[PDB]
RNA sequence: GAUCAAGUGUAGUAUCUGUUCUAUCAGUUUAAUAUCUGAUA
């Protein structure tokens, strides 16, 4: 092992394909950002003087310089719902930080992607999905943002472009056909880059619950629901629609997913399991959704899910929770 | 006492209060928790109660040899050379009285 | 008629349907069939309401209409509104 | 020391600190905590309710680090890729919680 | 059958929403306490010590769904 | 389908023959009925 320090709990990273640098998102609950950590320190020094006053001034000056490392003494625990988060560009050969964007207090990065957009061609972009004022338990949130940066200097610096608001946490981001697919809560949306903000080309509201992950292959999109496992979606390119065409027959608390082939998904869950789910032969992805309402009224899916079902072809309890799957 | 049997939603009221009015049956209104019941009836992989539960008659009071068998070695090969899976019903397809009458190579094949 | 059909089979009981012009069908698991019958289907047509499973077991006009309001709002909401696609400077 | 799932004091004068997450530590106990530059608090001292004893956190005084069991718990994210132009792909592993987080590069081999 | 009553968290035809959910929540918290990896997940997600996560779960065992219906 | 009487047999479960079911309301009860208990003819 060679180990390179990070500042908060890393949630995800992506390899920028040309210069091979890692874009890492780090995020903690009960945490202060460095700006807030400094401001907290400043007020506590002033409060210590305004509690003798010559010695208090010395102790306050001492305290402002007293700067014990978080790695040894612990990061100071902010209250419930308080978040600190950073986006780090890092070289994988030796872990020098090339760039470090710091997000606002109580912004929590949950998703990241590196991509090109069709409109801008060669230009690279980092999209980072952020929750604002997320409370975990009981769950509530002040919506979210997607931050866009233009990757520049051979993928060594994040040039901030714009910050686009969204209604709920953008929990997954996936580049799709020169556009970006972002899962905001239970809504799956296709976003064009735009100039001042991302533009919502398409949206699907039929996902049962919160979206944890998004994989893609061709026109197929595999959506990981937080509890209702795998949903297969097709993007109808000409018709501008995201259509659900298949689902699993079990609840799974999916943590991560991997595509094995065009028809097959390996998944893992919060309960230490792995599964492989496959679409049965002659599953049809060329499916409609009705412009009047018929396919949500008369015509319908099976068991209160989609009309076609995936087969579970593998199940195994690993004995311990899996957060990464990769075919390699 | 009959009073609590009057202290119930109407079918109209239960139909409008819920995300899925198409799962609301006449009887559902009479439950101890009609809102939990209708919720459970709407869950994504859940199986309906056998429809005969309210019938006055008992459940069923209203073979061909599989082709590979029917087709020493032959009898082994019926099981280990040419045995086809029968038509299998999917999860939740309960039996009832009237039921009958980019590359695409698979990963991890052999 | 063997009168255990009236009592035991439940053909004593009766229900009206306003959608069926106030017509009546006697016993419960017989009555339940009119939601797929021409009196009912014509009543639903006369109110501009499709006779979906959502309206099975609904016998009253104001209910069928108000449920058809709530369902029409729901089924308008549930889908993609391409009038609410976004275009650059922003326009929908 | 890092927050521990378990501590064992060995008869031979070592403290083993099974870290809650990340690497585990063996420390030699250099001193038994019988200094007096730093005060000893007591249940017999007068104090109020809501009031509290206060102490100063400071670097390792009674403990000396002697071994570190390099530990991947928790692995939060992973990519297997060659990013070094070696023969063999490395595993890029996002590890740890909080300020003991790390990105670790794993190669098949011996240091 | 009668002997099922030896086992807490079983139900019967007059089991309410509240009784059933309180058993689901109590069984869930006991499962989280036993499964070391499931406990890891919550400690990392909350940025909280495994010992405080366990304590918070034990505190939640008393009244996991709020008070009985009425 | 419920319900009363009688024969017969088994470790236990029952079978089998001969009857009753004709009007509304209230209470009990049921998923809804029904049965049952009162009332009005
Ligand atoms: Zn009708």
């Amino acid at each position: 092992q060679v180990a390179f320090p990070l500042q908060y709990t890393p949630r995800k990273f992506v390899i920028h394909p040309e210069s091979n640098n890692l874009i890492i998102i780090e995020t903690d609950h009960n945490a202060y950002t460095e700006a807030t950590k400094a401001q907290r320190k400043q007020q506590m020094a002033e409060e210590m003087v305004e509690a003798e006053r010559e010695l208090a001034a010395e102790m306050a000056a001492a305290f402002l310089n007293e700067n014990l490392p978080e790695s040894i003494f612990g990061a100071p625990k902010a209250g419930n719902g308080q978040w600190a988060s950073v986006i780090r560009v890092m070289n994988p050969i030796q872990g020098n930080t090339l760039d470090l964007v710091q997000l606002e207090q109580n912004e929590a990065a949950f998703s990241v992607a590196v991509c090109r957009f069709s409109n801008t061609g060669e230009d690279w972009y980092v999209l980072v999905g952020v929750a604002k004022d997320l409370i975990l338990n009981p769950r509530s949130v002040a919506g979210g943002f997607v931050y866009t940066y233009k990757l520049v200097n051979n993928g060594e610096k994040l040039e901030f472009l714009h910050k686009t608001p969204v209604e709920e946490v953008p929990a997954a981001i996936a580049p799709f056909q020169g556009r970006v697919l972002i899962g905001v809560g239970k809504l799956l949306r296709v976003y064009d880059l735009g100039k001042k903000k991302l533009l919502r080309k398409c949206e699907n509201k039929h996902i049962a619950n919160y979206i944890s992950g998004i994989q893609t292959i061709g026109h197929r999109v595999i959506v990981s629901d937080v509890q209702e496992s795998f949903i297969w979606v097709r993007y109808k390119r000409n018709e501008n629609q995201l259509i659900i065409f298949a689902d699993d027959t079990y609840p799974r608390w999916v943590t991560t997913a991997s595509l094995l082939d065009y028809d097959t998904v390996a998944g893992a869950d919060k309960f230490g399991n792995i599964c492989v789910v496959r679409l049965p032969p002659n599953t049809n992805d060329e499916v409609d959704e009705d412009p009047t309402g018929n396919k949500a009224l008369w015509d319908r899916g099976l068991l209160n899910g989609a009309s076609q079902k995936a087969e579970v072809i593998m199940n195994y309890h690993v004995g311990e929770t899996v957060l990464s799957l990769q075919k390699t | 006492k009959k009073l609590r049997r009057m202290n119930r939603f109407t079918v109209a009221e239960l139909k409008q209060l819920v995300a899925r009015p198409d799962v609301v049956e006449m009887h559902d209104v009479t439950a101890q928790d009609p809102k939990l019941l209708v919720h459970l009836k709407a869950t994504r992989n859940s199986v309906p109660v056998p429809r005969h539960w309210c019938f006055k008659r008992k459940y069923l009071q209203g073979f061909e040899l599989p082709d590979f068998i029917k087709r020493y070695q032959k009898l082994h090969d019926a099981f280990f050379k040419w045995q086809t899976k029968p038509k299998l019903t999917i999860h939740g397809d309960l039996y009832y009285e009237g039921k009958e009458f980019i590359d695409r190579t698979p990963w991890g094949e052999l | 008629i063997p009168y255990w059909l009236y009592k035991l089979h439940g053909l004593n009981i009766n229900y009206n349907c306003e959608i069926c012009g106030n017509y009546t069908y006697r016993g419960p698991k017989a009555f339940q069939r009119h939601f797929a019958e021409w009196r009912h289907a014509h009543g639903m047509r006369c109110l501009g309401i499709p006779n979906t499973a959502h309206f099975a077991n609904v016998t009253q006009i104001e209910d069928a209409v108000s449920l058809w309001a709530k369902l029409k709002l729901q089924k308008a909401s549930e889908r993609w509104q391409p009038d609410t696609e976004e275009e650059y400077e922003v326009v929908n | 020391v890092p927050v521990a799932a378990a501590m064992c004091v060995l008869k031979t004068g070592f403290l083993f600190v099974a870290s809650e997450f990340g690497n585990h530590y063996l420390y030699q106990i250099a001193h038994l905590g019988d200094d007096d530059e730093e005060p000893e608090f007591s249940s017999a001292m007068p104090l109020e309710e809501g009031d509290t004893f206060f102490f100063q956190p400071r670097p390792l005084k009674n403990l000396v680090l002697v071994d570190e069991l390099d530990s991947l718990s928790p692995i939060l994210f992973c990519q297997i890729a060659d990013l070094a132009n070696e023969d063999t792909p490395q595993l890029y592993v996002a590890c740890g919680r909080g300020p003991r987080s790390s990105l670790r590069v794993l190669r098949h081999g011996l240091e | 059958e009668h002997l099922q009553s030896k086992y807490i968290g079983t139900g019967h035809a007059d089991t309410t929403k509240w009784e059933w959910l309180v058993n689901q929540h109590r069984d869930s918290y006991c499962s989280y306490m036993g499964h070391f990896d499931l406990l890891n997940y919550f400690a990392i997600a909350e940025n909280e010590s495994k010992a405080r996560v366990r304590f918070n779960l034990m505190e939640k065992m008393l009244q996991p769904c709020g008070p009985p219906a009425d």
